[PDB]
Formats: structure tokens, C-alpha cells, sequence
């Protein structure tokens, strides 16, 4: 009784109507088992390294540090300059500049020729 | 006996800093304000003379309030 | 000026022959005496500047910036502990004396009669800041930060010297008034084009502009606190000060050649406000904030209204104090937790209770709260640029929108929503932290009460 | 806004709203009770009882606890774990 | 099976409190902290900032201001007392100029 | 996605559909007597084939139940104003001061409240005393090398407190 919920990059496809979960596989069972085992081992290591009374400083999570060094340091190594990358860069970095540069030349030439004609409202145009 | 226990984080350093800041601003907050009050209540500000003939002025005697 | 320079001479062996546990009090007290000593400067009136020596002078272009330097010096030295208290005494004395020498070359740069002397003291400002940020940068790429820093600033700042020697041996001496009172228009010749391009490009390196802006943020996020504040505030506003000096000549060709730099600074201002909307490493947000402010300053300089120049120098002083404060706030967060990121240190409403008011007031000075000097500068620059073009107010207002967005998100990201409750080592607020807060924002709010001083020489 | 509750009285009120339900008996409404052994009703109306507790006490209990209450004393214990009603 | 170093595990973390709970800014010599607080909150505010604020609150008339007010009063009273129009254009005498003519 | 298992189960998924349908029908239907009528109608609708034996036809009809549920849900359901995703949603998180604090003070305010801090001091003694060997031996001894479950067994053998109790017991009141 429904057109089966077209997804998006914005909205979310919910966990109920997948519908691929209802084809329950044994490999999905093993996948959830191993995934819960990994989450259990990381949570157990976190709890053992967390509730100690001698633990003065921070927990020192390497995951967040790994993400930050992925976002900042390890971007420029490594890089392969593609036609896609160079086209996207030259069109989203320099293109808008040359476009608004053309329109500012346009507006300035029209305004300068307009005030050179004398037909502007500069009867009193004091504080420029 | 009805009231509970509450947990404020720390009020000591806050109240110490603000007490020292008001005390060490008001330590010269009183004599400066009362002194400028005594200057503009005793000595006279100025008046509006023109140039006296054959008398060059000073570089002072130009200003409304005499601390200037 | 030697009445200001020679106590800064004698304050240099003070650090050497002061004893243990007494360097702090001596340097602080004598630095604040120097602050009153430059508060005694402002004798300038009316017709022209105060022209003092066989050589020197002081402009009102130079007056509030010079007061800003000798008021930053106690704040400079007082921020610069708790990360070198456990380090050695000889290196401690060396660091303090290097700061005093760096201030000294800054004041020599601000007292520039001849532009050759300006250039010498310009790169004399450049060189020890390298040594400060590399010996105490406290992160693993302070190496590359200082390397990029010195090479960009010299390689941009190289042909300025040749242009100044050419102006020397074609138009008489380089005193600012005889460079003034004599200068003839220089028409559309390509020698004038490269001469304008050399001078303005060296200062574009110094501001920074958008095309050369990776120069800046590594040198802020990988630098010690006093080095970062002095670098940011006094060097970028010094570059703007130098452009305000030199741009009195070459005025017939600058309307011909201005339109690329105007466009580059505007679109880079919008792109810089966009890039510091999303990033981590909280320290770098203020760095790209500074890039946005200096792009706005550069649009204000390369349009030639007295309104534009007064709003430009007001925005200079306002962003100098705001960036020094907000760098001290990031130092507070990093001295609490060894994170440097944004999402790890959160909460801080309950804990550190009066720190919230200073985070708020910092984000409001960056917000352009309306009676503050920041909004005076940004507003009059918007007025002058809308006079200069009837259409450019879209980029200015969209700049204001995204600027308010990233500064207020910087507020509500680190100090709103939840304490992460897996940290349990942060101590309550020191008196030193809020003392530096008071040292920052009391002169800014008092100049907000009485702003008749900080506007430019066309007051 | 927060009146003084108690463990005895909250046991009384959960006892009341259990006993007003239809197909149970007021005889064996014990603390030592089951929703499977002695009362013998199904999972579906048991979670309807869970919904009645959420209707009375005005907060959700999750599905991860909906597997594992199954008796009135553990219900009263979990609501005591929620609201934390002690001097 | 290697170590690549010899040094101590670092950073051995430091805590400025819990040995001197009356602490202002720097290290645990107990008198000189009070000396610091004294010198910065007296010799930084109580002799510097508010006194310099009262200094700069009024001072000689920066950029000729009230001087120009009274000079504007006198000259406008002059030009309205003589009948001639105030703020005449052509700021220099056209007899004291010589155009390179056509 | 759940702590104590890997999958939920079929009965749990039927139960989640039943809970969400009951909640959305609450939020749909005011005046509460017509709601009680429609709720017994829904209970009869699940009674119509409650005794099914085909497991795959049962989960097929559960899937189509989710289809017509997603077509027939409520727009903005009655979230509880104590619940996550609600009007409260830690409304009094303002005063959730964490309890690793309250000892980072000056001894004036510690002298103001002497008994509670002495009792917290013996709480802290009771934490530190029974910490290392017993608790970490029960953690490193009884499970498999891969623990493979999030739940922890209590100190069930003979004696002391259940393992890793501090940041579970010592928590705020959630309504100060
Ligand atoms: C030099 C002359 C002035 C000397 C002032 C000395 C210090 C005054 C003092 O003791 O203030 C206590 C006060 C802290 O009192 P508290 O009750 O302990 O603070 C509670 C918590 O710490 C949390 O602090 P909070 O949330 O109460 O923070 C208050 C904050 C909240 O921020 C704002 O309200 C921002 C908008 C201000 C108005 C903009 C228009 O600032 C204000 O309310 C500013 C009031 C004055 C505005 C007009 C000037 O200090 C501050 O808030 C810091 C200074 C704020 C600026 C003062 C400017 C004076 C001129």
C-alpha cells in the first residue's frame, strides 16, 4: 500500500523496511556475532582503562587522533592530480572569481560612464 | 530536616578573583573619582576671554577642565 | 623616541642580571611602566603628525598601534609561563630577552622615517619570531611552519627593497614628507605596473591575502602562545600599517590595477569564512578568522576613502585585541587538556564557571557586537565599499552572516551541551587566566566607550 | 513538582494498577510473582501492562528492558532505578 | 625485540594544586605567588589602566575639535554679518591663477 | 543493534512493531474511548492469525505490516516529556555536575560540609581497597579471551562489590 520509500542523500532509509534483513543469512548472523565481539572487546578495554582510581589524565583515544591526523596531515600525501580534480578546482576556485570580476567591471564601467554623463542623483553625494 | 545536598563545582576561586578585582580597582577607585570631583568643585574650570592687547598667551590657558 | 627605546635597551640585561624567582616581577612592573610611558605619547594634534628627531616621527596612523604593542608586552610576557616553568633557567632568560628584542624591532618598525629603515626593521621583526616558534612550537611540524613562514615572507618581501631603492634614486630622499610634498603622478607604464606589483605583493604576503594564506595557520597552530599572539596581531597589522604608509604614491594606476586584488580578497574572504565553518583544530579557526578580517582590511585599504581608512585602522586594533584574547582562550583549553581538537573538550558550563563569560565576550567581540570597535570598523568599511560599488554589499553581508555563524558555533561547540565525563583532571579557573581576560577586554571596552582616539589620521 | 514518593507506596500503586486489569485474579498478586508461570497471560498483554506502567509514570522504558522485566517486583525496582526516590 | 631509546616514560604529569591550595598563577614558592598577585593587580590596574583611562578621557583637543567649533561659530557669524554668502566656491582667486589656454 | 545479543529476535521485532503501532495510535486518536475501541480492534487484527505456523509467511506479513505501518503512521507522535527525543530530553542537565569533582576545593568549603566529605572519603577508601587484584582477576580469569558480550558478571563467587561499579553507582539524581 506504499510506493516503497525512495531514499535520498538527505533523508534516512530506516532499519525496519530494509527489506534485505528479512532474507536472514547465516553470514549476517556471523557478521553480527563478530561485530558484537569487536564492540565487546573495545568496550571491555575501555572500561578496564577507564574506571581506575590512579588514572589522572585523559583516556587518550587513538581513534579521534587517527581521524584528526587523517583530516589534517595525511591529505596532501598522497595525491594524484586528475582531470576531474583539476577541472573541479579550476571551476570552483577561479571560475567564480573571473565571473564576478566580469560583472564588477560591468557595473563599474556603467556607473563611471553614468556619472560622466552627469545624470546621477549627486545633488548631494557627500561622504563617499 | 527536609533539605537535600547540592553540588556546586567550585566557588572559591571565583569569589576570590572577583573580590580581589573590585578591591584592587576600588583601591584607587575612591581617590581618583573623589579627586576629580574636588578639582571640578573647587578650582574653577575656565572662562571665555579674548586676546588681551600686547599679551601673548601661554600654551596652557586654552582648556575647559584644568587637569587638561 | 629614544625615551622609549633606551629603557627597552636597559630592560634587556635586566633579564640577565635578575636573580632567581624575581625575573617575573621585575619584567612585569617595568613593562607596565613602559605602558604608561607610551600612554604619555599622545600629543599629536591637528595639522600634522609629531615629527621628532633629526630623523624620527610618530603618526596617528602609528599612535594606537604603538600603544597596542607596548600594552601587549606585559600580556605577552604574562601568558608565556606554565609551559616553560619546568624548563631551564638559561633558556627561560633567552626566551624573555628574545621577546624584548622582538618588541624592540617592532617599535623601530613603527617609528619608520625612511622606507629603507622600514624594510630593515620589517625583516628584523621577521627573523627572531622564527626562533621563538621553532624552539617552542610544541608540535611536530613547527619545522615546516617556520620554514614556509620565513621563505614566503622573504620571497614576497624581496622586490620591495629594489622598488624602494629605485624610488630613492629617482625622487630624492625617502623621508615621508619629502616623499610626500613632491611626488608626481606615474602614468600607465609597465614599469609602474611591476613597481606597484612588487610593493603591493610584498605586503599581500604580509597581510596575508587569499592566494598565499597557507603561510599563516601552521605558524599559529604550531607556535607558543606569546609568539602566536605577537605574530598575528602585531605582524599582520604592521603589514597593513606599511601599506597605509606607502600607498600615497602611484595613485593614478591603482584604479587601473586594483580590480584583480579587490576581487581576490573578496572571494577569498567568502571562501575563508566557508573553510573555517567546518574544521577541527580549534586554534586554526581563529587563524582563518584572521585571514577573513585581513581580507576585509585589504579591500578597505585598496579603496581610497577616509572613511575606509579610519574603519580599516579601527578593524585592525579591534581584531588585534580579539585575536590575542581568543588565542589565550585556546591556550587555556590546551593547558587543561592535551587535545588541540574541538570535539574532545566539551561542556565547561558547570566546570570553570566564569570562563563561560569570557568565551561569550570573545565570541561577541568577534561577532561584532554593535558598540564595540569591531562593528565600527566593519560597518564603516561596508559603507565605503558600497559607495565604491552599488553591488558589493552582498559579499560583505554574506561574510557577516557566515562570520557570525562560525564564531558563534565556535562558542556553542566547545562550551555547550555535555561534559564528556571521561576526562576528570581539569582544575578550576586560575586567577591568572581571568587576569589576562581583564587585561584584554578592559582596554577594548574602554575604547568602545571613548573611540575618539583609534580612528585614523583623517579624523 | 516532585512529591515525596516511597517504595511501599509505589509498590501499592503498581499493585493497584495491576489489580484493576481484567483477566487476572486479586488472589495471587504477590511480590514473588511471574507473568508467565502463575498468571499465565501472554507476551502481548504483558507488554500492554508495560504500556500501562508507561502511561502511569510518564516515561519510556526501552525495548532492551521489555525483554526482561516479566514480574512486578522487577518493574518496581526499575522504576526505582529511574526516579531514585530516597532520603 | 628492540627499544630504540633509553629515556623515561613521559609526560609525567604535574598538578599545581593539592600542595598549595591558596595559589594564584605560578609555582609553589608560597610568598612570591602573593607578590605576583599584588604586583599585577596593583601595578597593572590600580596605577595603569583606570588612571590612563582618566588621563585619556579628556586631554588637549585632539584634532582641533572644539577649537574648530568656536572658529566655525566666529567665521559663520562673520559671513552672515557681512551679507556675502558662506562657503564661497573657487577656493583660490581666479585672478591668482593662469590657465594654459587653448 | 542491541547490547546483550547480536540480533534482536523475531518475537522482539513483532513486539517493536506492536509498541510503535500502539504509540502511534495513541498519538493519532484523542478522546481515549474511541482510542480504546481502535486499540482492541488492533488487538483483534493481531488475533486473526496469532496462531500461525508458517514462519516465513509470518515474517512476510510482518513485513507488509511495516509497509502499511509506514504508510499509516502518525506525523508527530506523542513523545513522552521525560523521554529521549522529547520536550525534556535531559531538561535538567544544567545541574548534572559530575561526581569526580566536589573534592577539588579549598578547605573552607570542605570545613563547611565535614560529615559528607568524611563519608565520601570512606567511600573512596572502599573503592581503592577492593580495586586491583580481585576485580581484575575476575575480569581476566573467568570469560573467554574474546569476551564477546558487553554484560559483566557480578562478584558472584564469595565476597566483595560487583566489578567496575563506580561510574555506574555514583551518578547524579537526574532531577535535582
Ligand atoms: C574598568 C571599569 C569596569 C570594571 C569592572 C570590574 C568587574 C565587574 C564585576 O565584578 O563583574 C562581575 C561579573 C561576574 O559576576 P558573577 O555573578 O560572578 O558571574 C557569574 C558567572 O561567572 C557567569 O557570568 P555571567 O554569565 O554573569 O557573565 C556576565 C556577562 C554576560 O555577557 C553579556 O551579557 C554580554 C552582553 C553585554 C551587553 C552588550 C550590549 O556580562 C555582562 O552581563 C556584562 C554587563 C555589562 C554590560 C554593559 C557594559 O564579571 C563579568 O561578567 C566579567 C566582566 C564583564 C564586563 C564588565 C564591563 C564593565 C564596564
Amino acid at each position: 500500500s506504499f510506493p516503497k520509500y525512495e531514499p535520498s542523500r538527505l533523508a534516512s532509509l530506516p532499519t525496519t523496511l530494509d527489506p534485505a534483513e528479512y532474507d536472514i543469512s547465516s553470514e549476517t548472523r556471523k557478521a553480527q556475532a563478530e561485530r558484537l565481539a569487536i564492540r565487546s572487546r573495545l568496550k571491555r578495554e575501555y572500561q578496564l582503562q577507564y574506571n581506575d582510581p590512579s588514572r589522572r589524565g585523559v583516556v587518550e583515544d587513538p581513534a579521534l587522533i587517527r581521524w584528526t591526523c587523517a583530516r589534517s596531515a595525511n591529505v596532501y600525501p598522497n595525491f594524484r592530480p586528475n582531470t576531474k580534480t583539476s577541472l573541479l578546482g579550476a571551476l570552483f576556485g577561479i571560475g567564480p572569481l573571473i565571473f564576478w570580476y566580469y560583472v564588477f567591471k560591468t557595473d563599474r564601467d556603467r556607473k563611471e560612464k553614468l556619472i560622466q554623463e552627469g545624470k546621477l542623483d549627486r545633488t548631494f553625494n557627500i561622504s563617499y | 530536616g527536609k533539605r537535600l545536598f547540592i553540588i556546586k563545582p567550585s566557588g572559591f576561586y571565583d569569589k576570590r578573583f572577583l573580590k580581589l578585582l573590585r578591591f584592587y580597582i576600588l583601591l584607587t577607585g575612591i581617590p581618583v573619582v573623589i579627586g576629580i570631583t574636588l578639582i571640578n568643585v573647587f578650582i574653577g574650570e575656565a572662562e571665555l576671554a579674548e586676546i588681551p592687547e600686547g599679551y601673548v598667551p601661554e600654551h596652557w590657558e586654552y582648556f575647559k577642565h584644568p587637569i587638561s | 623616541m629614544l625615551k622609549y627605546i633606551i629603557p627597552t635597551m636597559m630592560l634587556m640585561p635586566l633579564t640577565w642580571l635578575s636573580k632567581n624567582s624575581m625575573i617575573w616581577i621585575n619584567t612585569t612592573l617595568h613593562s607596565l611602566l613602559i605602558s604608561l610611558t607610551s600612554l604619555l605619547l599622545l600629543n599629536q594634534f591637528g595639522d600634522n603628525s609629531l615629527n621628532f628627531s633629526l630623523t624620527f616621527f610618530s603618526d596617528s596612523l602609528s599612535t594606537p598601534l604603538l600603544i597596542l604593542t607596548m600594552w601587549l608586552l606585559p600580556l605577552m610576557l604574562m601568558a608565556s609561563q606554565h609551559h616553560l616553568s619546568k624548563e631551564n633557567l638559561a633558556r627561560k632568560k633567552l626566551f624573555i630577552s628574545m621577546l624584548i628584542l622582538l618588541q624592540l624591532f617592532l617599535i623601530m618598525t613603527f617609528t619608520a622615517t625612511e622606507l629603507i629603515f622600514f624594510y630593515i626593521m620589517f625583516e628584523a621583526t621577521l627573523v627572531p619570531t622564527l626562533i621563538i616558534i621553532t624552539r617552542w612550537g610544541n608540535q611536530t611540524e613547527r619545522l615546516n611552519a617556520g620554514l614556509y613562514f620565513l621563505f614566503y615572507t622573504l620571497a614576497g618581501s624581496l622586490p620591495l627593497l629594489v622598488a624602494l631603492i629605485y624610488i630613492q634614486n629617482t625622487m630624492g630622499s625617502l623621508n615621508f614628507l619629502i616623499l610626500q610634498y613632491w611626488v608626481q603622478p606615474m602614468p600607465n607604464s609597465w614599469s609602474n605596473t611591476f613597481m606597484w606589483l612588487a610593493c603591493m605583493m610584498a605586503f599581500m604576503v604580509k597581510m596575508p591575502l587569499y592566494g598565499l594564506h597557507l603561510w599563516l595557520p601552521k605558524a599559529h597552530v604550531e607556535a607558543p602562545i606569546a609568539g602566536s599572539m605577537v605574530l598575528a596581531a602585531i605582524l599582520l597589522k604592521l603589514g597593513g600599517y606599511g601599506m597605509m604608509r606607502i600607498t600615497l604614491l602611484l595613485n593614478p594606476i591603482t584604479d587601473f590595477m586594483a580590480y584583480p586584488f579587490i576581487m581576490l580578497s573578496l572571494w577569498g574572504m567568502i571562501m575563508t569564512s566557508s573553510i573555517c565553518l567546518r574544521q577541527t583544530d580549534l586554534k586554526s579557526l581563529i587563524a582563518y578568522s584572521s585571514v577573513s578580517h585581513m581580507a576585509l582590511v585589504i579591500v578597505a585599504i585598496l579603496i581610497q576613502t577616509p572613511w575606509s581608512y579610519m574603519g580599516a585602522t579601527a578593524l585592525m586594533i579591534a581584531h588585534g585585541l580579539t585575536s590575542s584574547m581568543l588565542f589565550c582562550l585556546a591556550n587555556s583549553n590546551y593547558e587543561r587538556v592535551h587535545s588541540r581538537t574541538m570535539i574532545l573538550a566539551r561542556g565547561l558550563q558547570t566546570l570553570l564557571p566564569l570562563m563561560a563569560a569570557w568565551w561569550l565576550l570573545a565570541s561577541l567581540t568577534n561577532l561584532a557586537l554593535p558598540p564595540s570597535i569591531n562593528l565600527i570598523g566593519e560597518l564603516f568599511v561596508v559603507m565605503s565599499t558600497f559607495s565604491w560599488s552599488n553591488i558589493t554589499i552582498i559579499l560583505m553581508g554574506l561574510n557577516m552572516v557566515i562570520t557570525a555563524l562560525y564564531s558563534l558555533y565556535m562558542l556553542i561547540t566547545t562550551q555547550r551541551g555535555k561534559h564528556t565525563h571521561h576526562i576528570n583532571n581539569i582544575l578550576p579557573s586560575f586567577t591568572r587566566e581571568n587576569a589576562l581576560m581583564s587585561l584584554h577586554m578592559l582596554p577594548l571596552l574602554l575604547l568602545s566607550l571613548n573611540p575618539k582616539i583609534i580612528l585614523g589620521p583623517l579624523y | 513538582d516532585a512529591p515525596p514518593l516511597t517504595l511501599e507506596g509505589i509498590k501499592d500503586r503498581v499493585l493497584y494498577v495491576l489489580k484493576l486489569y481484567d483477566k487476572i485474579d486479586p488472589e495471587k498478586l504477590s511480590v514473588n510473582s511471574h507473568f508467565m508461570k502463575d498468571l499465565g497471560l501472554d507476551s502481548l498483554d504483558q507488554v500492554e501492562i508495560i504500556m500501562a506502567m508507561e502511561d502511569e509514570f510518564g516515561f519510556e522504558i526501552p525495548d532492551i528492558d521489555a525483554e526482561k522485566l516479566m514480574c512486578p517486583q522487577e518493574i518496581v525496582d526499575y522504576i526505582a532505578d529511574k526516579k531514585d526516590v530516597y532520603e | 625485540p628492540t627499544l630504540r631509546w633509553q629515556e623515561d616514560p613521559e609526560p609525567e604529569d604535574e598538578n599545581l594544586y593539592e600542595k598549595n591550595p591558596d595559589s594564584h598563577g605560578y609555582d609553589k614558592d608560597p610568598a612570591v605567588d602573593v607578590w605576583n598577585m599584588r604586583v599585577v593587580f596593583f601595578f597593572g590596574f590600580s596605577i595603569v589602566l583606570v588612571l590612563g583611562s582618566t588621563f585619556v578621557a579628556y586631554l588637549p583637543d585632539y584634532r582641533m575639535q572644539e577649537w574648530a567649533r568656536r572658529e566655525a561659530e566666529r567665521l559663520v557669524k562673520y559671513r552672515e554679518a557681512h551679507g556675502l554668502p558662506l562657503m564661497e566656491s573657487n577656493c583660490f582667486d581666479p585672478s591668482k591663477i593662469q590657465l594654459p589656454e587653448d | 543493534f542491541l547490547p546483550s545479543a547480536a540480533y534482536l529476535t523475531h518475537q522482539q521485532k513483532v513486539l517493536q512493531l506492536y509498541k510503535r503501532a500502539l504509540r502511534h495510535l495513541e498519538s493519532r486518536c484523542v478522546h481515549r474511548d474511541k482510542y480504546r475501541y481502535f486499540a482492541c480492534l488492533l488487538r483483534a487484527r493481531f488475533d486473526e492469525h496469532k496462531n500461525e505456523k508458517d514462519m516465513v509467511k509470518a515474517t512476510q506479513l510482518l513485513r507488509e505490516a511495516e509497509k502499511e505501518f509506514w504508510h499509516g503512521q502518525h506525523p508527530q507522535p506523542y513523545i513522552f516529556p521525560e523521554s529521549p527525543g522529547g520536550t525534556s530530553y535531559e531538561r535538567y542537565e544544567c545541574y548534572k555536575v559530575p561526581e569526580w569533582c566536589l573534592d577539588d576545593w579549598h578547605p573552607s568549603e570542605k570545613a563547611m560540609y565535614p560529615d559528607y566529605f568524611a563519608k565520601r572519603e570512606q567511600w573512596k577508601k572502599l573503592r581503592r581497597e577492593s580495586w586491583e587484584r580481585e576485580v581484575k582477576q575476575l575480569q581476566e580469569e573467568t570469560p573467554v579471551g574474546g569476551p564477546r558480550t558487553e554484560a559483566l558478571p557480578p562478584a558472584r563467587k564469595q565476597g566483595d562489590l560487583p566489578p567496575l561499579w563506580w561510574h555506574i553507582v555514583t551518578r547524579p539524581r537526574e532531577r535535582p
